[PDB]
């Protein structure tokens, strides 16, 4: 019954900047009988705050928020390498649809290599081509094909790694799959990235034969 | 300590039937409220079922209801979740979740939870077990970039559960790509793992991969050749 | 109402209340402390055991709560009708004798 | 913590044409504690009504806006060549993001110059490229650059001006900023101006070197 | 009259400190609470902060909390804002505004400003005020269609506040643009400021630009070419 | 039920209620008007657009 | 119509008023009459 929103969608801040997150109830009032959990990607939810006033023993004096009526926010007194999780807020019912708390650095350039297939695909009756995105930031791109020098959508799939610990950075992979009938008659691919921190979108090409 | 263990789980084809099991240890599992929370691959998070110990009232939500029955066998030390007419959205992992109650004059829980077991996949699907199909990915001339360089496999047709691969046994990373697993159609899961090592290595010293598959135990190893 | 006016976001800790206490308060009563309350048959006032509990609560008056809940300024006037030489009195004017 | 987020975004009205501006707060708990504002570009803010019923001294008779409940509007009886201002409304602890008025008129086909740097800013060392779209309504259009016969991004910037009274247009102009070891490269620098309100895109080449 | 002058701010590094005070003329400053708002350039207007009639309590922003203390005397009739480690995100135009009070038995502030000071501009920036760069910006053939044209100047590598632009001594407007400056990187402001005169005119009359730097009075006067 | 009672074919128009008003309308209050509601950027209330 | 069946139903909702929120009721009924009692209050004897 009761839907649960979180604002904003996505928080990305400093290392050590301190956030704030907020929720909001769809209708009515419950009381202010409400928790906050964070989850790593990798493991369960931990729970954070109960009756969205008291934080729960244990967890870090840091985590400290209340709120009351249809709207509950919660505080973080501080940052440290722990906020890589997606916080969902509980009521009776429902949870919310969550925030992610992204650590923040600099543009970053991606570099783009193109897989074709090799025999041993071939001859299997498909041929798919991948490409690889590698060590770009922020976490925002668009990926497309030129198949005969020409824009088709809607026949390929899309991947995205999390982001990393030790650099921070993830990649992305992009394979399009199309029938040896098909693949066969085209002769140029080409692959491309649109990033706003991009000068110019990178183009590379592909050439059917190899050598 | 305290832990939830869950147990059953598995494939199972579509309008089957599967029991789940929650072996509680290190508290009173009696008194404590009990709750069952799926998650979807990729996706948030739904609570499932809630049970008082007499469970009387709030266990079902309508499209789980008429589907799924807990149980909560308190002499044994035990918690049950079974399904009928298995549909293919529900494929998941589930959680057995606690519920706090303050254990007072009145147990008065309070609909917050405290601990999450090791969660229990369940994969509903009209596929079939099969072997994984593996071959090299090794750039040739005109395709590698520079003197650094990425080599790695790609599997296919393996609908099974997903598979673990490593390179030359284990004994190196420089800086290993996970590439978690996806589904195409006819009910397929494929994975790419690439290492990103430089195409000036290969002739010193030998380049295999191992793809070991533990549902089937078809461990299988294969040699990457420099085209 | 006072809601406007003692209210602190995250809920107001700068007003608290005494909810654990020994004994009965008589009339016209001020007591201040902040021994252990004892509610168990464990000692407490002195020393922290087993079901000894902080006497003291916070409102956490928040900017925003219901009626039943926001901050309202309390004022009671205890009026002394014993015989002495009245002090207090209203504006009602003195006529000649 | 309340967000009171104005609706709609921005409303053209003819300059006698009346209308109403609807925002809703977060936490409805106000009762009827709301302001408006009316505040030019160039200058502060004034007072409108206050309670959210009644009005201020010295406003005109034709500000007169009521609403109960999360949906506060407020009316205006008719309308003036005034309102070219931003409304912002106050919740007793938040601020709106602000509504604009404009004046309404009939679409306008923008004209596009292109002025390439000159001699003393190539021996600067940073090359501007600037592209002044004139006489343009209404206030909404996309400016591409074509560098070497391909488009890029993520490197140019674009800025808006105030309408005029006298006429109620708009110059838009964007500057493109480069490094001489690119701009030698290149020979060709295109800008296209998309708008709705043309029959076609237009596209205007310049070919550097002067003649 | 009744009227809120704000006196200091102006250029500062970050993580300094600061101290802004609103002289209040014209009304009794003791009876009425008081509020101190911001606006940053082009964004819409953010309270700070509230003070009481003695000055005692406050309720700073989550934003500004720590780094902010408000002050309110009643002898000296002004309002003291102080901040201290200012970070990037507040620079913007202050305000201190009016909070009306009913004055009756209660005073019950209703929460809402009566009268807006004359503001005034706090920016922090790691970079230093320097001279802009200026330079004609006049169409050569080719480039200017028409009998009527446009002709301007671009300011370049200008940290300082905002400056003002005029040509011929003020002499002529024919339809001023504007152009407010945009903030690029390495903290620099520039505005190309183009009037809209026909080409067709230049051989006459001359045409001067002046750049009329008010902060370091560094006074420019520039000779638009033709080409 | 006066369904047999209170009909005309083709719809009826001897009967009509208020669509639009511009407030809320108090317990037993009572109002008739006839200027012509306004919901966009154009005239209305004495002028058709 | 005009002939109901006694019973309704509440539908308690979590969500609902607190004024509509089920409360669990006990009601403790002692009669202090000529008996020998049999329930008392946990008060230690003392000696004759």
């Amino acid at each position: 019954e009761i839907v649960m929103t979180q604002s904003p969608g996505t928080l990305s801040l400093s290392p050590g900047e301190r956030a704030t997150l907020s929720c909001r109830a769809s209708q009515s009032d419950s009381s202010n009988s409400l928790a906050w959990y964070q989850q790593e990607p990798g493991q369960a939810p931990r729970l954070l705050i109960h009756d969205a006033s008291s934080r729960a023993t244990g967890i870090p004096d840091r985590f400290s928020g209340s709120g009351s009526g249809t709207d509950f926010t919660l505080i973080i007194s501080r940052l440290e390498p722990e906020d890589f999780a997606v916080y969902y807020c509980q009521l009776y019912g429902s949870f919310g649809q969550g925030t992610r708390l992204e650590i923040k650095r600099t543009v970053a350039a991606p570099s783009v290599f193109i897989f074709p297939p090799s025999d041993e695909q071939l001859k299997s009756g498909t041929a798919s081509v991948v490409c690889l995105l590698n060590n770009f930031y922020p976490r925002e791109a668009k990926v497309q094909w030129k198949v005969d020098n020409a824009l088709q959508s809607g026949n390929s799939q899309e991947s995205v790694t999390e982001q990393d610990s030790k650099d921070s950075t993830y990649s992305l992979s992009s394979t399009l799959t199309l029938s040896k009938a098909d693949y066969e008659k085209h002769k140029v691919y080409a692959c491309e990235v649109t990033h706003q921190g991009l000068s110019s979108p990178v183009t590379k090409s592909f050439n059917r034969g190899e050598c | 300590e305290v832990q939830l263990v869950e147990s059953g789980g598995g494939l199972v084809q579509p309008g089957g039937s599967l029991r789940l099991s929650c072996a509680a240890s290190g508290f009173t599992f009696s008194g404590y409220w009990m709750h069952w929370v799926r998650q979807a691959p990729g996706k948030g998070l739904v609570w499932v079922s809630r049970v008082n110990r007499d469970g009387s009232d709030a266990d079902y939500a309508d499209s789980v209801k008429g589907r799924f029955t807990i149980s909560k066998d308190n002499a044994k030390n035990t918690l049950f979740l079974q399904m009928n007419s298995l549909r293919t959205e529900d494929t998941a992992v589930y959680y057995c979740v606690r519920e706090a109650t303050t254990f007072g004059v009145i147990i008065m829980p309070e609909w917050y939870f405290d601990l999450w077991g090791r969660g229990t996949l369940v994969t509903v699907s009209s596929a079939s077990t099969k072997g994984p199909s593996v071959f090299p990915l090794a750039p040739s001339s005109k395709s590698t970039s520079g003197g650094t360089a990425a080599l790695g496999c790609l599997v296919k047709d393996y609908f099974p559960e997903p598979v673990t691969v490593s390179w030359n046994s284990g004994a190196l990373t420089s800086g290993v790509h996970t590439f978690p697993a996806v589904l195409q159609s006819s009910g397929l899961y494929s994975l790419s793992s690439v290492v990103t090592v430089p195409s000036s290595s290969l002739g010193t010293q030998t380049y295999i991969c191992n793809v070991n598959h533990k549902p089937s135990n078809t461990k299988v190893d294969k040699r990457v050749e420099p085209k | 109402n006072s809601n406007n006016l003692d209210s602190k976001v995250g809920g107001n800790y700068n007003y608290l209340y005494r909810l654990f206490r020994k004994s009965n308060l008589k009339p016209f009563e001020r007591d201040i402390s902040t021994e252990i309350y004892q509610a168990g048959s464990t000692p407490c006032n002195g020393v922290e055991g087993f079901n000894c509990y902080f006497p003291l609560q916070s409102y956490g008056f928040q900017p925003t709560n219901g009626v039943g809940y926001q901050p309202y300024r309390v004022v009671v006037l205890s009026f002394e009708l014993l015989h002495a030489p009245a002090t207090v009195c209203g504006p009602k004017k003195s006529t000649n004798l």
